[PDB]
Parts: structure tokens; C-alpha cells; sequence
């Protein structure tokens, strides 16, 4: 990285004169594909003798589908923890009127037939799905050409995606009730009901939740409504243009369709049997010769099992790992302002938006994120009276033989009051004083 | 991925012409005695259909089992048979005033007897008839002697270059298996010299040819097929860092 | 069954499979039904000799051992790669006989590992044989009353020989070092002696015809088959099929896929075959599995009921009673595969529970946000009967 | 040696992209902006603040105001002066940097000589030497035994990385705890109870 | 043994797919937990701390 030695004060200050609202965006996985695998359609395929082999072999599969029932069960616990969030449905608030944000490609239309937003139909256009966010029937399996197409020797092989619960245009409509609750209440819909109040003064509590009074608002709000829209419509073209939603998302999707196809493919290992063609197998051998061959090849198989299966446990342990961050973050962030430093968003945290991906969420984080330094002269508890005083939330920075007692995040300076700084102890006791001022 | 005797990518393989220089001054026949080691490959670039022979076995001579291919113009002849061969075995084209071929002289071998196989397949004509150009056939064949087998896979393509092996990938399909159980260390190319009436001298003189032979070492490469099951990429392992990653 | 527990508690299970058994049998065998020789192969008046030893195509032949049973006993029937059993219920792409005699106690030489000089220097069957070895004694017919001085076995040599290689040399072998230039002695060797079979010798010195059908079954079309029969053809059910040698389970259909001119299989991203050419119509047939994958089962609890509900998962509400070949599962299925309670979700065809266009909280998810409950309907439509309802899940 | 024959079987430590001076680098980095922003580094760029001052905000931010700092500045001084004293003598002999960390070092050296040690069993096999199997058997006869062998080093191979895996879920979870404090305890002042001590 | 584990069957690539997602995942880790920022701050000469 870049050397930016900043040179150390004994008595001077550097208060950022000018924010920058910046919308950052963050990716997270919130559930992934959810599988059933059938024992013997996999195993052994359609085999009456090899079913046998695989009932007196043992019972593994039970154990095998419990642990994915459950994995199924965590991902459709993930999406209700994450999404689902307040049952009450929210519709969205007619009345437009939010103070100059515009929230037009945030909250989703009734043009179109599914109630998706435009930001969220760039996230769902990003990540392909190649693999089950498409419908698959099994006429097109039954009916097929030119090759059996991976999914249908999935499906032929045991291997079924089972659908999500949540279709995503209710998900679409949780995250839309989470929008209106919070364009209009806020957070207080978290907590009980929805209290209704105008988003450009909750959007001034909110910079009253990170140390910047409301001042700044009311003062700078057609510029801070037209740094939001600026900033919303730079991340929307970045989004169309630089595959960005791609990310964590992509690389799930991607995770679970390699391993699906990894365990389609490792069909074809011998595990030291004569062959991996159950039925070459099964057409040369006597049940007694034939034994021996096909219990390498359970033994093989229920092992690709096992071990797809292995790594599906700790990858829904992963997801769901993220799955609880996600939860916190919209619980944090959406519901509220969370004060934690860097959990939502590189600078100050104002609010976020939840916005619906394929198999997990989108947080568009409003952050404060000041700049445009300068350099003051800065000394704490001025000696007024042969007394020391302090700020009260100010800083107490100079300019040209003038001490004002300023803000911590937004340059603007004030007169030295006593309304506005509070008198402690002795002067002369503190190291660094000095008062000409009050 | 399969572990094979291969002919390694980018190998040093022995080019060999058949040639007649300016007014027939320099002669060009050439049929040494070269290694078959763990099988070869073999290539061809003619106008003329001029290579249409081999040989194969051990001592080369009616003390072992030998192989002769004759691919002349009524069929392909594969013979396994204790084939005492002359010094300089060739092929002898004679050329019929009718504009015909009468390709029978068998200056191969001496003599034939005692043996096992004999072989023809897919009756053809092929002509060896003088055409003005370049080369415009290029035939590869992967020759190889494995579990008492006797396999030959082959390629045939239309190709015009000016010379030296034109760079590409061939694979090469399943031609012929043949039973025959034979040891094979050494082996020599049948070429045919022209006769008839090219030149009043009534002498020697050949089309031009050549002939390309690599050879096949124990590699790992990582093939790619089709829904026909074709070999539509090879990739081999240990040619260089990009080939190992792959 | 599913479950392995007699008592199964509320909510939706992947059952497995047990809807289907097939009860037909499929036989595809080509035209050959022509004996094949095996007097002109077994029944020769002279094999070759083990250093010199035969090999012969067997082409088109129907291969039924069935017909030696009253010609000779063999000894020694060793199978490998391929059971006995079966060798009446499989086609071969090509075949070889590989026929020689030799000394009986040499006979448990003919195999892929052996040493000897039977397999150091005359025979060398391969450690990848897949066929299979034959052989029986023959004092009876390779004895003369003064001793058959044919089979010539060779008895020195430089080297073992490798599989499959056949080596005729008549040379002279060098014991030491002192060379022969082609001439016998004393240290000079001819590598061939000749067997010597009496006919009144032990039963070790008696000669053995072997033959060494080596046998391979490719996707070339099939050469030689067995002698099982041909049957007809079901062409929409779920039956047991043996097209040429390759067995499997499954539901044989029309297909449009296109197969080289010698092609007789398809096969899948996994090893199964999906598509095998009938070669008797020469038509190419789809192969499907009689198992459907995606049948769930909806539960209310035994203890609260026992009325059921079934979603198939990703197929047509029409289709359903030929997705799962209802014809062939039992009338207690059949309620499930056709009726009028049929409602099509996205997740599936579910059957067996009356949906309803009102919007209750979820009480068992079915997927694509539709969810099932088993409500009062008896206080509902003047005397009804407790039921199983459908709906979609209420956000 | 054990490296040695990790070596020769196979097992490869790769080097971590940092190395342990840019490791020092970033800690150092860190520190300047915390002794020189104190915070306000970790949302924008650096803002000067004198030590004296962001420790006033620091004691502002935990509801002992401001005035309890100045007027006993130099004795907090000297008492974390002292307090990190006793971490500079205490550490120095009480071992207690091992903790977790060398638990983790050892694990994971234990988890590769456990795999090498591995390559001694015979799975059922004949031996666990590899030639000697096929030293003395042909190919159809050793398929058998180095099949066991395959399989049970496979075995090992798959034990050992679904072990890895679960280790790895673990000092993730242990590295989102420690990127969450330095995002708090570091980069700002966490007001969440026994959190930064 | 090489050909045996050929025909054996296909583990080794997933694996090392395991193996990298581990070592990719631990420089992640690094990079998360200690860089964190791209601006590289040298040390604050002026010590009147
Ligand atoms: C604070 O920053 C904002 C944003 O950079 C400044 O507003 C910009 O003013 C310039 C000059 O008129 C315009 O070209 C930009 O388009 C404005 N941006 C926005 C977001 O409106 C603003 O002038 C700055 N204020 C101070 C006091 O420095
Ligand atoms: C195939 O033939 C070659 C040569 O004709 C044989 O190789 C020779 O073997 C003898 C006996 O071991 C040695 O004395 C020679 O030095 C070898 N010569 C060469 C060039 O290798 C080879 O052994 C034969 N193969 C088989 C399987 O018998
Ligand atoms: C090509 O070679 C074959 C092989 O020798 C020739 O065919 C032989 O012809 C003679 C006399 O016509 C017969 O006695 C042999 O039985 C034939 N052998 C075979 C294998 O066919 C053939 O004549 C040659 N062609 C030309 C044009 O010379
Ligand atoms: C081909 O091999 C046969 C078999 O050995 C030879 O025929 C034998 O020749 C010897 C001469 O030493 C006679 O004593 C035998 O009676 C012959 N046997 C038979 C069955 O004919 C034949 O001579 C060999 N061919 C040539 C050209 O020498
Ligand atoms: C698989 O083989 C078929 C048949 O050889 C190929 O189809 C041929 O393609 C060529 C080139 O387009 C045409 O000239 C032929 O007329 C086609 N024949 C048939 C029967 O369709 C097919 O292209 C091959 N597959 C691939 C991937 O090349
Ligand atoms: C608060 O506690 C500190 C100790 O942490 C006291 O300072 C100590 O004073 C004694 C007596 O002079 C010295 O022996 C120690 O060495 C001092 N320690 C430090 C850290 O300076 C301090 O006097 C106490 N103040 C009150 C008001 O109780
Ligand atoms: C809000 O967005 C809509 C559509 O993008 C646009 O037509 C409108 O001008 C925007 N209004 C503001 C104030 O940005
Ligand atoms: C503040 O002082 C530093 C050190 O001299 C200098 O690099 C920086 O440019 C100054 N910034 C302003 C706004 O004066
Ligand atoms: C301010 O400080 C100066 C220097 O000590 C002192 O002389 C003056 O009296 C102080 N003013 C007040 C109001 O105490
Ligand atoms: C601020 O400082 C500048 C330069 O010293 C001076 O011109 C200006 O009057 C000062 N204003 C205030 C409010 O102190
Ligand atoms: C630093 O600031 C303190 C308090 O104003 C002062 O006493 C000291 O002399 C200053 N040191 C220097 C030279 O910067
Ligand atoms: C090919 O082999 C010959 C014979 O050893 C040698 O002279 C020649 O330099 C080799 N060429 C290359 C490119 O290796
Ligand atoms: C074949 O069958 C006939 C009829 O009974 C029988 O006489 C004959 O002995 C049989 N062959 C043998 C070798 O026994
Ligand atoms: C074998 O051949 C002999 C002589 O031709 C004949 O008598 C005998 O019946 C044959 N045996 C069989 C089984 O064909
Ligand atoms: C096979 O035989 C049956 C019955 O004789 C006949 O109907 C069918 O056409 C034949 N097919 C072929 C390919 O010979
Ligand atoms: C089922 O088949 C009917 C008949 O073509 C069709 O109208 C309907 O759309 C199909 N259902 C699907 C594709 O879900
Ligand atoms: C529920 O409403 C739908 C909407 O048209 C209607 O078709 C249906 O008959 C109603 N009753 C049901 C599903 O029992």
C-alpha cells in the first residue's frame, strides 16, 4: 500500500471540513442449494440383487439423509432468520415524498409481473444459476437428442435439488416490506410496530447516531439526497457493468454444481472393482463372483457419499456461519444503526438496504466517510478563571488566534460558551491548556 | 488422463526423402534399417503415392517371424512369414504403355516359407501415377506390437505444403489389429522407384517423397473425446509446465 | 420403509423407491442363430504345437458349450473376467481359440500368472486374459501305441516371452560362451524337444488339448452370442433387458439420437448406458430409469391419520401417471397418480391434497412457497371428514 | 528428518503471501494511525489527534469523563507504562505467548507427522512397503494389496483433510473474531462488555 | 501404482481443491485481520506521547 506518513501532533488537529456519502456494497451467502440423494438409485441404480448387497452392506444412508435433511432444514432456517425478518408484509409506501432520495431502482415496481427491484434484477442477471435456479422438467430429461445434459444424470442418478422453501418473490417481498419499514419507520419496526415518521429526519437521527448532529442535515439536504441518488446509480452501473455481484454468490452456486457434478462423474471410479458399469458387472459375473466387485464398488460409492456429504455439513456450516452475519447485519444495520466500527460499511454507518440476490443477500451500506482535511492548532481545557475547561462535545481547535470549540467529524466552528463546555479542576494541573477566549 | 507409450509432443523425429535431382544426376532411396523400439510413428508426404510398404521384425531375415505391408494398387497385403529380404528391398513401379500400372516386381525378399499370417482388407485402387506440385497427401500411421498385437492406426489427409511435416494435431483412429504374434525390434520403409519409359535410359528414378519416423515413449497424456468418441485434444504431460498444470 | 420406523411423525420425506418392480424380461439377441463350430474347432483331428500354437477367428456363431456335453469332459474349465453362468446370457465382439497340447501336468500353467517353461518360453497367456481357458485330456485321440512325437515344446530360450507372442525360431541356443555358428554339440543346444506322448504314461505325461478362448466385447457390433432366446419387445414399461450381453433395468422408448454405423451402446456422464441400438430392428432405443427420483411423501402423523399426500418433484401433473408407469404400481398408488385434488406447484405435482385459495401460516413446507396442514373440514362443509389441505404459505 | 520425509511423501508446506516484516509493516501501520488518528484512520484517511487527546476520547467514550484524565495525566502515564511493564516481564518468562498459538503450530505438525506415520500401516495389505509388495508379487496378485494400500492411504489423505477443514473452520471463525476486534478494539472503542478486556 | 491410482478413481483433484480453498482461505484471513487499510503508516517520530 501507499506510504501516507502522517506527521504526529503534540498540539495540532485535522478535522475532515466535508463527508462523502458513499453507498458500499457487500455480498453474503445466506443458503445454499439444498440435495436429496437417493441410497440405491445412486448406489446401485435399478437392481434388485444389488439392493440386497447394499441392505445386508449396511445402513449408512439413513445417517446419509439425515444429515442432509437437516443441512436442508438449516438452509431454509438460514433464509427465515435472514429474509423473512418481520412477518408483517409492508407494502410500499405511495407516497413518494422522501426528501429528495429517491429509492426508485431500490424499491421494486408493479410494471413488471414479478415485484423485483431493478437493482435486484441486475443481481439476479449477474449470478447465472446455470445449475438449478432454472426449471427443469422431466419431459426435457425424458425427451432428449443430442446428450443427456448434466442435471439429467443427476436426476437419473439419485442426485435431486430440492426447491427452497421461499420462493423469491416473496423473498422479494420480504425484502420490500424491510424497505417500506425502513423508508418510513426506520427501526422502530424491529422493535414492536412500525412508527411511522419522515425519512429525512430519521435520516438526521441516523447522523445523530455516529457523533454528527442534525445540523449537518437540514443545512445540506438537497446535496446529501443527491450524493445518495449519485452514489446508488455509480454502484447500479458498476453492478450492470463490472460482474461484481458475482462474488461470494457465484462462488457458492458454482461450489455446489462441481460438487454435485464431482459426484455424478466419480460414478465412473473403479475403487478396484473390474469396472465402474454396475451392469458389465453384473452381466459377467455369478452373484458369488459378482459379490466381490460390487461390494468394492458399494464400499466406493457409499464413500462418495459420505464424503460429499462431509463437505456439504461443513460448507452449510460455513453458510450458515454467514447466514448469522447476515441476520446480524440486518438486525444492525436494517433495524437500526449499528455503532460497531467497520460492520457495516467502511466509514460511519447510516442505514442499509437489503436487496434479494440468487442463494443470498445484498447490503447497499450508506456510509458518512469524511475528507477534505485541514489542519488546526488544538489544546484541551482551557484555563478560564485559573480553571480548566473542557468540551462538551467539541474539540476545542483554533484558528488565527481564534479558539473555537468544534464538532468532532464536521468542521464548523463555535464560540467558546459555558452551555458548551463544562468546568473541572484546577488549571495548571493539565499538561496542555491554555484560554484567551469565554 | 491415460499412462501410454506415446509419441511425445515437439520430438526429434528422422526425415527422409525420396527424391531424383536436376536430369536424374542424384539419386535419393533410402530404406535403413531403423529401431521399432516401443513402436513408431510414421508419416508420409507425397504427390505420388510413392511409401507403400514396411517391414518389421527382429533380425530382418527367414531366421524370425518378419512383417512385410504392401499397400500397392489392387489391395493392402500384410504378411507374417519368415521373409528372407534382399539387401536393399524396394518396390518397383512398372509403368504399361496404356497409361496403366503393372506395380509387380517384389525386389523385397528373396523368398517366403514356413509362416503363420497372411492379411487383406478393404479391396481399393490407389494410383501412383506422376502429378505436377507439391506434396498432396500427408498419411500418418502409429505402428505398435503390444500384447501379441499387431495394431496400426491411421490418418489420411489432403495437405498441400511445400515440405517438412506441416504442424498440427492428428489423431489417429483404430486401423487395423491383427493377430499376429511376432517380436519386433527393427524395421525399414518400402519405397517404389519408377520404370517404364520416363527416360530412354531405361535405368532407376523416383517421384518425389517423404517419410518421417518418431518415436514412441512411455508419457501420461490427457485426452479429450467426443459423443462419437473421437480424440479431439491431447494434451501431453510432461512436454512443459503449461502441459503438467493442464 | 423409508424411515425404518413403524411409526412416521408429521411433515414431508423423501421416500427412496419402492413403487416399481419390474415383472418382464427384454431379449435382444441378433440374427446368427447358427451353430458354431466346434467340431471344426474342438473336435480336429491335430492342434498345433505350444510353441507354434494356433489362433482363429470364430465369427458370426451362436456359442452353446451345451452341445460338447456328450463329446468330452473338460478338465480344466477356468474362467476368467467372466463367469461360466453367464457365458450363456452374453454376445462377444470378437473371439480367438488359441488351440495347443500339452503335458497334463502343465496344464495349471495356462494361466495369467506362471512360471515354466510352458508359460516362460511357449505360451505366456497375459495377466489381462478377460477370456477364458479350456482344456481336457486327449490320450485318447494325441498318443500313438509307439508315442506321438508332435507338439514341440520349446525348451531353451534367451528370454521369457511376452504375452500373447508367439516364437518360431529353429535356432541354436548358446549355454555358454562358446559359439555354435549354427551347428549342434555338446554345449550347443536345438531349442525345441519334441513331447513324446505314449499313450499307456501317468496321467502327467498324457497329452491335454487346451484352448485358450480369448474373447472381447467391445462397442463393435456383436459377433458370436449365446444361446438364450429372443424375446419381444416393451417398449413403455419398466422390464428386465438383455439386448447383447448388457443387462439393466429400465424403460426402453423411441429415440432420435444418432449412432455410428458400429456403434451398438450410448452411455451416459456416468458409466450407464442410455441409449442401445436393438439389433434385430437396428432401431436406437432410450434407456430410462424405472426409479423416479422426487416422490415425497406428505404425513400428517400415523398417530393423528394415516391419509397421505405425494408431491412429485419437477414433472407435469399430466404426465405423472406416465412419469411413474402407474399401470404397473398398485390401485392403492393409483389413487395417488390420477384424481381431481391435482394441484400444480412449482416445486411439482402435488396429489392427494385439496388446495385451497386461502392463506394459512405454514405448517409443513412443500417447496416454491406452498405449504400443506391437516384442518377440520368436518365443522366446515356440513358433515364432512378431517383432511389434508394445500395452500400457499402466508408471509 | 520428519521435514524431510514430509517432503519426500509428498507433503508440501507452502509459504504464507506475507511475510512476517509486512506482517510488521501492516502492525506497524496500525499503530501510527492509532497513537497518531486513533480512530478515525480505520473509516477515511488519518486525522491527527496528539495521544493525550484520543485517550480523553477514549476515557469520554466508557462514561468517566474527560476531566479524570488530565488532572491524573502522568500517573495514568506511568501506570500503563507500568501495566505494559509487567506484559513485558511477565511474557518474558511465563510462557504464556504459547497459548493457543503454539497449540495450533503443534496440531498442525502433529496432524503431518501423524499422515507420514500413516504410510507404516498395512490396511490389511501383505506390508506398508510399497516395493516390497511389488517386489515380490505380479501385477494381478499385487492389484489386491496395493488396491488395500490405495485405499487406505486414501483413507488417510481424506481423514487428514476433512480434519484440515474442520481446523480451518475454526481459525476462521478465530480470524472473523480477531479481524471484528481489531475492526473495534483497534479501530474504534468497543462499548459491547468484556469484549477488548 | 500410478496407473492403479488412474483407474482407481479421481480423489486427488478434489482434494487439492480442499487443500487450496484451505490456503487461499488462511491468506484471506491474513489479509482481513492485518492489512485491513491500504495506506501504510510509518512510525510517528515525534514520540511526546
Ligand atoms: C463538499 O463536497 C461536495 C461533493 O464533492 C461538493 O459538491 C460538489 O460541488 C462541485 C462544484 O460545484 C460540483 O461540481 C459537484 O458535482 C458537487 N457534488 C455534489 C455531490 O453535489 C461541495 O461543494 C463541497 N463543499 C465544500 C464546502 O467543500
Ligand atoms: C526380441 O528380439 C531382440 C533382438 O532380436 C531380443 O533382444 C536380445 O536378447 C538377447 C537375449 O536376452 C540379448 O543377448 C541381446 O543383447 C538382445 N538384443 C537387443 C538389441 O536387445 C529380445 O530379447 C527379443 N524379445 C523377446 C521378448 O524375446
Ligand atoms: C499386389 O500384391 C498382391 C500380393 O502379392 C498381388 O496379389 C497376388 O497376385 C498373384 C498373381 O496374380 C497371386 O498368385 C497371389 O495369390 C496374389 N496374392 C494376394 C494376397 O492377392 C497383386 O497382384 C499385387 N498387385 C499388383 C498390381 O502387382
Ligand atoms: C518348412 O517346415 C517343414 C516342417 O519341418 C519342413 O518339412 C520337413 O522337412 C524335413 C527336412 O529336414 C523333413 O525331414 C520332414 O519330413 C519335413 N516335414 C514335412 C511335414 O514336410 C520344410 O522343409 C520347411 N520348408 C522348407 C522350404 O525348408
Ligand atoms: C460425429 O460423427 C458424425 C458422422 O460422421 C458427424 O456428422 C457429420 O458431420 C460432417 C461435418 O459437418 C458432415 O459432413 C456429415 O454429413 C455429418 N454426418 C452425419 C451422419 O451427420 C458429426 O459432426 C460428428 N461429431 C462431431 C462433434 O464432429
Ligand atoms: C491510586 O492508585 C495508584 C496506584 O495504582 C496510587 O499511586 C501509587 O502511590 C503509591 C504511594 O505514593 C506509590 O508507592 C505507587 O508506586 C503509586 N503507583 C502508581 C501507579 O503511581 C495513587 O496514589 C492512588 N490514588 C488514590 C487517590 O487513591
Ligand atoms: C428518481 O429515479 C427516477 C428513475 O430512475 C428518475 O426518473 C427521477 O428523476 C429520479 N429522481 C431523483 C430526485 O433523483
Ligand atoms: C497538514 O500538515 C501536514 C504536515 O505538514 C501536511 O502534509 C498536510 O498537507 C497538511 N494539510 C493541510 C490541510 O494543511
Ligand atoms: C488565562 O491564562 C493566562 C496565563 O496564565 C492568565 O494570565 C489569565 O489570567 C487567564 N485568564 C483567565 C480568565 O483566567
Ligand atoms: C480565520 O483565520 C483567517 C486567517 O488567519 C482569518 O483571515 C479569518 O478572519 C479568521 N476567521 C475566524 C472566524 O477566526
Ligand atoms: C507539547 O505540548 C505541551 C502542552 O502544550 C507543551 O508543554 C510542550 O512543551 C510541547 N512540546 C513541544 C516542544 O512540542
Ligand atoms: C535429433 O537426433 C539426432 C541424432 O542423435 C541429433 O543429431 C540431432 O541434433 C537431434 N535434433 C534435435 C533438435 O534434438
Ligand atoms: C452322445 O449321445 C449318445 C446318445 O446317447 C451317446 O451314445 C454318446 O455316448 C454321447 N457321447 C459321449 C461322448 O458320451
Ligand atoms: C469328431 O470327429 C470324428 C472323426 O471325424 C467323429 O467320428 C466324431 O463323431 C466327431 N465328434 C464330434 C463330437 O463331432
Ligand atoms: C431378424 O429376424 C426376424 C425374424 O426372421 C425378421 O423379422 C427381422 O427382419 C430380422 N432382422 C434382421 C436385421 O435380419
Ligand atoms: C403439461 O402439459 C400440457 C400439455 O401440453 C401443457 O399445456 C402444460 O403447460 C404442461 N405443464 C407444464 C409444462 O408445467
Ligand atoms: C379458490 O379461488 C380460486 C381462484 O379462482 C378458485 O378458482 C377456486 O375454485 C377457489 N376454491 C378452491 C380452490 O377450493
Amino acid at each position: 500500500g501507499a506510504e501516507n506518513s502522517v506527521a504526529y501532533s503534540n498540539n495540532s488537529i485535522a478535522i475532515p471540513t466535508n463527508f462523502t456519502i458513499s453507498v458500499t456494497t457487500e455480498i453474503l451467502p445466506v443458503s445454499m442449494t439444498k440435495t436429496s440423494v437417493d441410497c440405491t438409485m445412486y448406489i446401485c441404480g435399478d437392481s434388485t440383487e444389488c439392493s440386497n448387497l447394499l441392505l445386508q452392506y449396511g445402513s449408512f444412508c439413513t445417517q446419509l439423509n439425515r444429515a442432509l435433511t437437516g443441512i436442508a432444514v438449516e438452509q431454509d432456517k438460514n433464509t427465515q432468520e435472514v429474509f423473512a425478518q418481520v412477518k408483517q408484509i409492508y407494502k410500499t409506501p405511495q407516497i413518494k415524498d422522501f426528501g429528495g432520495f429517491n429509492f426508485s431502482q431500490i424499491l421494486p415496481d408493479p410494471s413488471k409481473p414479478s415485484k423485483r427491484s431493478f437493482i435486484e434484477d441486475l443481481l439476479f442477471n449477474k449470478v447465472t444459476l446455470a445449475d438449478a435456479g432454472f426449471i427443469k422438467q422431466y419431459g426435457d430429461c425424458l425427451g432428449d437428442i443430442a446428450a443427456r445434459d448434466l442435471i439429467c444424470a443427476q436426476k437419473f442418478n439419485g442426485l435431486t435439488v430440492l426447491p427452497p422453501l421461499l420462493t423469491d418473490e416473496m423473498i422479494a417481498q420480504y425484502t420490500s416490506a424491510l424497505l417500506a419499514g425502513t423508508i418510513t419507520s426506520g427501526w422502530t419496526f424491529g422493535a414492536g410496530a412500525a412508527l411511522q415518521i419522515p425519512f429525512a429526519m430519521q435520516m438526521a437521527y441516523r447522523f445523530n447516531g455516529i457523533g454528527v448532529t442534525q445540523n449537518v442535515l437540514y443545512e445540506n439536504q438537497k446535496l446529501i439526497a443527491n450524493q445518495f441518488n449519485s452514489a446508488i446509480g455509480k454502484i447500479q452501473d458498476s453492478l450492470s457493468s463490472t460482474a461484481s455481484a458475482l462474488g461470494k454468490l457465484q462462488d457458492v452456486v458454482n461450489q455446489n454444481a462441481q460438487a454435485l457434478n464431482t459426484l455424478v462423474k466419480q460414478l465412473s471410479s473403479n475403487f478396484g472393482a473390474i469396472s465402474s458399469v454396475l451392469n458389465d458387472i453384473l452381466s459377467r459375473l455369478d452373484p458369488p463372483e459378482a459379490e466381490v466387485q460390487i461390494d468394492r464398488l458399494i464400499t466406493g460409492r457409499l464413500q462418495s457419499l459420505q464424503t460429499y456429504v462431509t463437505q456439504q455439513l461443513i460448507r452449510a456450516a460455513e453458510i450458515r456461519a454467514s447466514a448469522n452475519l447476515a441476520a446480524t447485519k440486518m438486525s444492525e444495520c436494517v433495524l437500526g444503526q449499528s455503532k460497531r466500527v467497520d460492520f457495516c460499511g467502511k466509514g460511519y454507518h447510516l442505514m442499509s438496504f437489503p436487496q434479494s440476490a440468487p442463494h443470498g443477500v445484498v447490503f447497499l451500506h450508506v456510509t458518512y466517510v469524511p475528507a477534505q482535511e485541514k489542519n488546526f492548532t488544538t489544546a484541551p481545557a482551557i484555563c478560564h478563571d485559573g480553571k480548566a475547561h473542557f468540551p462538551r462535545e467539541g474539540v476545542f481547535v483554533s484558528n488565527g488566534t481564534h479558539w473555537f470549540v468544534t464538532q468532532r467529524n464536521f468542521y464548523e466552528p463555535q464560540i467558546i460558551t459555558t452551555d458548551n463546555t463544562f468546568v473541572s479542576g484546577n488549571c495548571d494541573v493539565v499538561i496542555g491548556i491554555v484560554n484567551n477566549t469565554v | 488422463l491415460s499412462q501410454g507409450y506415446f509419441l511425445p509432443f515437439y520430438s526429434n523425429i528422422s526425415w527422409y526423402y525420396a527424391l531424383t535431382k536436376t536430369n536424374g544426376a542424384e539419386k535419393r532411396v533410402d530404406n535403413p534399417i531403423l529401431d521399432f523400439k516401443d513402436g513408431i510413428y510414421f508419416a508420409a508426404t507425397e504427390k505420388s503415392n510413392i511409401v507403400r510398404g514396411w517391414i518389421f521384425g527382429t533380425t530382418l531375415d527367414n531366421t524370425s517371424q518378419s512383417l512385410l505391408i504392401v499397400n500397392n494398387a489392387t489391395n493392402v497385403i500384410i504378411k507374417v512369414c519368415n521373409f528372407q529380404f534382399c539387401y536393399d528391398p524396394y518396390l518397383s513401379g512398372y509403368f504399361h504403355n496404356n497409361k496403366t500400372w503393372s506395380t509387380r516386381e517384389f525386389a523385397v525378399y528373396s523368398s517366403y516359407a514356413n509362416c503363420t499370417f497372411e492379411y487383406v482388407s478393404k479391396p481399393f485402387m490407389l494410383d501412383i501415377s506422376g502429378k505436377s506440385g507439391l506434396f498432396d497427401t500427408l498419411r500418418e500411421f502409429v505402428f505398435r506390437n503390444v500384447d501379441g498385437y499387431f495394431k496400426i492406426y491411421s490418418k489420411y489427409s489432403p495437405v498441400n505444403v511445400n515440405s517438412n511435416l506441416p504442424s498440427g494435431f492428428s489423431a489417429l483412429e483404430p486401423l487395423v489389429e491383427l493377430p499376429a504374434g511376432i517380436n519386433i525390434t527393427r524395421f525399414r520403409t518400402l519405397l517404389t522407384i519408377h520404370r517404364g519409359d520416363p527416360m530412354p535410359n531405361n535405368g532407376w528414378t523416383v517421384f518425389s517423397a517423404a517419410y518421417y519416423v518418431g518415436y514412441l515413449a512411455p508419457r501420461t497424456f490427457m485426452l479429450k473425446y467426443n459423443e462419437n468418441g473421437t480424440i479431439t485434444d491431447a494434451v501431453d504431460c510432461s512436454l512443459d509446465p503449461l502441459s503438467e498444470a493442464k | 420403509c423409508t424411515l425404518k420406523s413403524f411409526t412416521v411423525e408429521k411433515g414431508i420425506y423423501q421416500t427412496s423407491n419402492f413403487r416399481v418392480q419390474p415383472t418382464d424380461s427384454i431379449v435382444r439377441f441378433p440374427n446368427i442363430t447358427n451353430l458354431c463350430p466346434f467340431g471344426e474347432v474342438f473336435n480336429a483331428t491335430t492342434f498345433a504345437s505350444v510353441y507354434a500354437w494356433n489362433r482363429k477367428r470364430i465369427s458370426n456363431c451362436v456359442a452353446d458349450y451345451s452341445v460338447l456335453y456328450n463329446s468330452t469332459s473338460f478338465s480344466t474349465f477356468k474362467c476368467y473376467g467372466v463367469s461360466p453362468t453367464k457365458l450363456n446370457d452374453l454376445c462377444f465382439t470378437n473371439v480367438y481359440a488359441d488351440s495347443f497340447v500339452v503335458r497334463g501336468d502343465e496344464v495349471r500353467q495356462i494361466a495369467p500368472g506362471q512360471t515354466g517353461k510352458i508359460a516362460d518360453y511357449n505360451y505366456k497367456l497375459p495377466d489381462d486374459f478377460t477370456g477364458c481357458v479350456i482344456a481336457w485330456n486327449s490320450n485318447n485321440l494325441d498318443s500313438k501305441v509307439g508315442g506321438n512325437y508332435n507338439y514341440l515344446y520349446r525348451l531353451f530360450r534367451k528370454s521369457n516371452l511376452k504375452p500373447f507372442e508367439r516364437d518360431i525360431s529353429t535356432e541354436i541356443y548358446q549355454a555358454g560362451s562358446t559359439p555354435c555358428n549354427g551347428v549342434e554339440g555338446f554345449n550347443c543346444y536345438f531349442p525345441l524337444k519334441s513331447y513324446g506322448f505314449h499313450p499307456t504314461n501317468g496321467v502327467g505325461y498324457q497329452p491335454y488339448r487346451v484352448v485358450v478362448l480369448s474373447f472381447e466385447l467391445l462397442n463393435a457390433p456383436a459377433t458370436v452370442c449365446g444361446p438364450k432366446k429372443s424375446t419381444n419387445l416393451i417398449k413403455n414399461k419398466c422390464v428386465n433387458f438383455n439386448f447383447n450381453g448388457l443387462t439393466g433395468t429400465g424403460v426402453l422408448t423411441e429415440s432420435n439420437k444418432k449412432f455410428l454405423p458400429f456403434q451398438q451402446f450410448g452411455r451416459d456422464i456416468a458409466d450407464t448406458t442410455d441409449a442401445v441400438r436393438d439389433p434385430q430392428t437396428l432401431e436406437i432405443l432410450d434407456i430410462t430409469p424405472c426409479s423416479f427420483g422426487g416422490v415425497s411423501v406428505i404425513t400428517p402423523g400415523t398417530n393423528a391419520s394415516n391419509q397421505v399426500a405425494v408431491l412429485y418433484q419437477d414433472v407435469n401433473c399430466t404426465e405423472v401417471p406416465v412419469a411413474i408407469h402407474a399401470d404397473q404400481l398398485t390401485p392403492t398408488w393409483r389413487v395417488y397418480s390420477t384424481g381431481s385434488n391435482v394441484f400444480q406447484t412449482r416445486a411439482g405435482c402435488l396429489i392427494g391434497a385439496e388446495h385451497v385459495n386461502n392463506s394459512y401460516e405454514c405448517d409443513i413446507p412443500i417447496g416454491a412457497g406452498i405449504c400443506a396442514s391437516y384442518q377440520t373440514q368436518t365443522n366446515s362443509r356440513s358433515v364432512a371428514s378431517q383432511s389434508i389441505i394445500a395452500y400457499t404459505m402466508s408471509l
